[PDB]
């Protein structure tokens, strides 16, 4: 209620929800970020590359552990999502817990991924959200539907080529096109240069083609991008 | 972490209110920005270690 | 099956207390039965009280069983020795060989860290290949061990209080979470967390500074005081230098040095000690110089 | 009882009674190993110049065991790549096709498989298989073990074989189409391990094009019409089942048969068409 | 000239986090030690060893950090007031 | 020759480098390495070393 602006056009005849106040959203990222992590040593929107988060291990360690014990910054994350520029500045978070997810499946001896529960939730929540957010194109979007049936290291080298990928596409407030005909910022995909996952695609084709053992029925997803 | 290469094949002078005084007393005072050169500045005071007279010299 | 391998684990339980070391194909299907029963134990693997820690071995098949004969038979007295029983010593193989049969016939009777010594690279320098050599001819043998030194935890927890760790702390590390963080399934790499966590000690400096050991770090009373009031720890206990009392307390009752191998490589003629914790967190102390031969 | 390359060098006998042993000490594929990594020792001059080992008597002798061990295994891709390194089946091959009497350098699409006599044309073919299975199992992707602190020794022959390893995929890249026209004409069990390799191949080529999968249904299909023909006496054709009904499944979600009854009446695949 | 008196009101020890200078914290480290407060002593060497500030980063860091611990302080000054 | 090691020790140098240590113990390291290296020199036997702080004397 707070953050939607009621516009009163009332869109569509009834079924047209009204949008959400990107400003309200850019506030709450804000202070989300300060309430968790003050840092903003890695405040610089563009992702370094993966060998940096070493050096950052400790902090991303400690915004999982927060993470792990209050469940409800995934639905504030999910609010955030909702808007679409908010996420770029709502960045070093996500950095975070993707470097945590990044170091705790390597540790993983067993053979089978759903041994450890919430990491794999976490993990799935992190690739819709962004997927939601639409820093990412559907295809990767659809990643996370099969995390579950994977191995560790699958999903340790699939959220790499994510990380590649969005190296690739940092995310900016520019390239989020206004509307007219709708408020919601749009970013247009294959304008990019880049445009769809191309090289990380094939990993992710890859990785489902050498398991098609149990991945058969969810191929038909990605189909061709 | 520096995420920076240091190429530079030397040791950059400093900027600071010692610095006037160590060209003064002859010497080549060291800033550091990594261990590599950090050796590097280390190395070339062992080398710099000798007996010797200062003097200043004028046309 | 479980039940007759039981059994059959019982006679080389025996047989080992009788120093004499068991097959290459026992010896193959007691690490593979290891494997799988360390690799469900996390890096701090926590560990119930009462307890009897035990520091530096050394491999002193003698010092271990005189070691038995005072904190009590294995079944019994639940114990914690901390790493360093591989090298300098000349029934190393027997002494690794008795720890891990104890280790797998008991799952929580005991628990073993790793200490800097167990790795690929050390052992083959410092005697434990040349004895396996010697003894097994081959090194099948020396490739089993090896490989399985990598899948022991690297520290321990006694009721959320004493945390029990062969070197000592590091510059990188800060909190119990980073260590349940890092991954051990790998050789001690020459430099990193890891690699300083087996070759840490105390000193009465302060700050930091380089080890004279040639790896890892040495850290300072306030770095002690400023980690365990960090993570609520109120002993840290490590057994990586060689004592003569057998335990010394060092940083005002802070990190405790245990070293449980008297006389060690047989000439220093140092006592030996080890600790033991009641149900109710009881600390005391046992002491002992080297059985006849 | 341990056996190295040299009793088997001085006595030919010597082959046979190890693979009639129960028990191969050392095991045939690590015979196979240790002789082809003789015959690959390079040969250093008297200058320290390193160049390619000649190809001599002893040469031969190691080779030809090596592919009687071979023989003996009955060829089974499956045990030689997976206890066998790419640099290795690629020389093993490329032996196995000379002493074929294939003229070397000679593209394989170029010679008629029905007048070559059949064990050069069973020969072809298994070469053909392998280069395809390599690629796709080189588009795999594999999991890394965990590095150790830098081995400075080790380390030469590990970068050095990986980068023959690269050399002989992108070679056989290069002629993977050639491959894929080969096996077709050898088409018409071994028809179904071809059918099965070339639906494989096709899947992953039509990762990036759609239309190579309706070839990849229609041999996927063809495939599971010959396992049915076989039955269990497959002796030496082995392939699950589970895969290739996946296979079907991710074609027919492409291509509608009709006869819903028969395809999938999941709502997960209504969803889809959906 | 300010932080010499003792006679202070205003929770002296907690405001430490805000101050993101490096000199000044040199200042109270040197003040505290010498009148023998190791209480707050330690929480001064904690201030400056923390990473975020380190008078050596490329500025733009830097300027973010101020900036941050500039929102924080106003926002409780004003809680504090009205 | 002589040499003299005048270290400051004003609290600025409690800052951490991104190894997660003081300047000040980066110091007493680096120190430490010039002393190891002047030790390959012959002439080490006839370097006598000294220590100063910033504090106010006799300290
Ligand atoms: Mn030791
Ligand atoms: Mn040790």
């Amino acid at each position: 209620h707070c953050c939607s602006a009621p516009g009163g056009t009332e869109c569509g005849e009834c079924w047209g929800a009204p949008i959400l106040s990107p400003e309200a959203a850019k506030a709450v990222a804000v202070t989300l970020v300060e309430s968790v992590c003050p840092d903003a040593a890695g405040a610089e929107l563009a992702w370094p590359p993966e060998e940096h988060a070493r050096a950052t291990v400790e902090r991303d360690l400690r915004i999982g552990r927060r993470f792990r014990e209050q469940p409800l910054l995934f639905e504030l994350l999910k609010l955030v999502a909702a808007a679409p520029p908010a996420l770029c500045y709502c960045s070093v978070l996500l950095r975070g817990l993707l470097a945590a997810l990044l170091g705790h499946w390597e540790a993983s001896r067993h053979p089978d991924t759903t041994h450890s529960p919430w990491h794999l939730e976490a993990s799935c929540t992190l690739v819709a959200v962004m997927a939601e957010g639409s820093l990412l194109p559907p295809a990767l979007g659809n990643m996370h539907e099969v995390f579950s049936q994977l191995a560790p290291f699958e999903v340790r080298l699939l959220l790499l080529s994510v990380w590649g990928f969005l190296r690739e596409h940092g995310p900016l407030p520019q390239k989020f096109i206004f509307q007219s005909e709708r408020g919601r910022f749009i970013r247009d995909f294959s304008r990019e240069g880049g445009g769809e996952g191309g090289p990380h695609l094939a990993v992710l084709h890859s990785v489902l083609h050498r398991n098609i053992d149990r991945l058969g029925l969810f191929s038909g997803r990605f189909q061709a991008p | 972490m520096s995420v920076e290469s240091e190429q530079l094949t030397g040791v950059p002078l400093d900027d600071s209110a010692i610095t006037p005084m160590c060209e003064v007393t002859g010497g080549r005072s060291y800033s550091v920005c990594s261990p590599r050169m950090l050796n590097q500045c280390l190395e070339s005071l062992v080398q710099k270690v000798q007996s010797g007279v200062v003097i200043n010299f004028e046309k | 099956d479980e039940k007759v391998f039981t059994k059959e684990l019982d006679q080389w339980i025996e047989q080992l207390n009788e120093c004499k070391q068991l097959s290459e194909s026992q010896v193959k299907s007691l690490c593979e039965k290891a494997k799988e029963i360390l690799t469900k134990e996390s890096n701090v693997q926590e560990v119930r009280c009462p307890v009897t820690v035990c520091g530096d071995v050394h491999g002193q098949f003698h010092d271990l069983m005189e070691l038995f004969r005072i904190g009590g038979k294995s079944p019994d007295t639940n114990y914690l020795f901390m790493g360093d029983y591989v090298d300098r010593g000349y029934y190393s193989v027997e002494t690794v060989t008795l720890l891990v049969a104890l280790k797998v016939r008991y799952r929580e009777r005991i628990t073993i860290l790793r200490g800097n010594h167990e790795s690929r690279q050390i052992t083959q320098v410092y005697g434990f290949y040349d004895e396996c050599l010697r003894k097994y001819g081959n090194a099948n043998v020396w490739k089993y061990f090896t490989d399985l030194f990598d899948y022991l935890p690297l520290t321990a927890l006694v009721d959320g209080q004493i945390f029990c760790l062969h070197g000592g702390l590091s510059p990188s590390i800060d909190t119990l979470d980073h260590i349940r963080a890092l991954d051990r399934l790998q050789e001690v790499p020459h430099e990193g967390p890891m690699c300083d966590l087996l070759w840490s000690d105390p000193d009465d400096r302060g700050g930091w500074g380089i080890s004279p050991r040639g790896a890892g770090y040495t850290f300072g009373q306030d770095i002690s005081e400023t980690f365990n009031h960090a993570n609520g720890l109120t002993l840290v206990s490590r057994a990586h230098q060689l004592v003569m009392e057998g335990y010394n307390w060092c940083h005002d009752r802070n990190v405790v040095t245990i070293f449980s191998a008297p006389n060690y490589c047989y000439r220093c003629g140092n006592q030996a000690a080890i600790m033991e914790l009641d149900d109710t967190l009881k600390y005391s102390f046992l002491q002992f110089d080297p059985a006849p031969r | 009882p341990q056996t190295c390359w040299f009793e088997f060098l001085l006595e030919e006998s010597l082959l046979e009674k190890h693979l009639r042993k129960p028990c191969p000490d050392p095991a045939p594929v690590q015979l196979i190993v240790q002789f082809l990594e003789q015959a690959s020792k390079p040969s250093v001059n008297e200058q320290n110049q390193v160049q390619p080992p000649p190809d001599n008597k002893r040469n031969r002798i190691l080779k030809l065991l090596a592919l009687k061990v071979a023989a003996h295994l009955k060829w089974d891709l499956d045990i030689l790549e997976k206890s066998l390194s790419v640099p290795v089946l690629n020389m093993l091959l490329n032996e196995l096709l000379c002493i074929s009497k294939v003229p070397p350098g000679t593209k394989h699409v170029d010679m008629d498989l029905a007048t070559l006599p059949p064990t050069t044309a069973m020969a072809v073919l298994l070469y053909n298989r392998w280069a395809i299975r390599t690629i796709v199992q080189s588009s795999f992707p594999v999991k890394q073990a965990k590095p150790g602190p830098p081995q400075l020794s080790v380390m030469n022959q590990m970068q050095q074989e990986k980068e023959l390893t690269e050399n002989i995929l992108k070679v056989l890249k290069e002629q993977a189409a050639d491959s894929i026209l080969v096996l077709e004409a050898a088409l018409k069990e071994m028809q179904c391990q071809v059918c099965y390799d070339l639906g494989a191949a096709y899947f992953q080529q039509g990762s990036t094009n759609s239309a190579v999968y309706e070839n990849a249904r229609e041999k996927f299909f063809r495939t599971k019409e010959l396992i049915a023909e076989i039955g269990s006496l497959s002796l030496h054709c082995t392939i699950d089942e589970k895969r290739l009904a996946g296979y079907c499944q991710a074609c027919d979600v492409l291509v509608p048969s009709s006869d819903s009854t028969s395809q999938q009446l999941t709502p997960y695949s209504q969803v889809h068409i959906c | 000239k300010s932080l010499q008196e003792q006679n202070s009101h205003d929770a002296m020890d907690s405001y430490y986090d805000y101050i993101w200078d490096v000199t000044i914290l040199e200042y109270l480290t040197y003040l505290h030690h010498k009148r023998g407060e190791t209480d707050k002593r330690q929480i001064a060497i904690k201030a400056i060893g923390q990473t975020e500030l380190n008078a050596s980063n490329p500025e733009e860091v830097l300027q973010l950090a101020a900036q941050r611990r500039k929102k924080k302080f106003l926002q409780a000054m004003a809680k504090l007031y009205f | 020759p002589i040499l003299l090691f005048l270290i400051d020790t004003s609290a600025s140098m409690n800052q951490r480098s991104h190894l997660g240590t003081t300047y000040l113990d980066t110091a007493k390291g680096a120190v430490e390495t010039f002393m190891k290296l002047r030790a390959r020199d012959p002439a080490s036997r006839g370097d006598r070393y000294m220590l100063v702080t910033f504090e106010e004397p006799p300290y």
